[PDB]
């Protein structure tokens, strides 16, 4: 979680972008958590 | 503790009913009027109309 912590995700394009979003979202598709609900539940906290 | 397990089977029925929480959204198309601009005749006029 460190590791994941310290990545200077900001200011980071082209296909490095691609490869962190593979990295820190192995399983999931971003197309489906972008809703509210499924940030509530796949982070474990309240939807409010 | 039977009967715990009994009050939880109750209170699950009754989530059961009320079904997924309804998420109040704060980010909205609502800006911030006047209440000169929030009171005008014509926005109760055109709304029944």
């Amino acid at each position: 979680l460190y590791n994941i912590l310290t990545e200077d995700t900001e200011s980071l394009t082209g296909s490095d972008l691609e490869n962190s979003l593979k990295r820190n979202f192995p399983k999931v598709k971003i197309k489906d958590l972008m809703t509210l609900d499924a940030l509530a539940n796949y982070y474990e906290l309240p939807a409010d | 503790r039977d009967t715990l397990n009994e009050a939880k089977m109750w209170y699950m029925q009754a989530l059961g009913l009320l079904g997924d929480k309804p998420v109040s959204i704060f980010s909205n198309g609502w800006e911030n009027p006047s209440l000169s601009n929030a009171a005008d005749k014509t926005q109760a006029k055109q709304f029944h109309d």
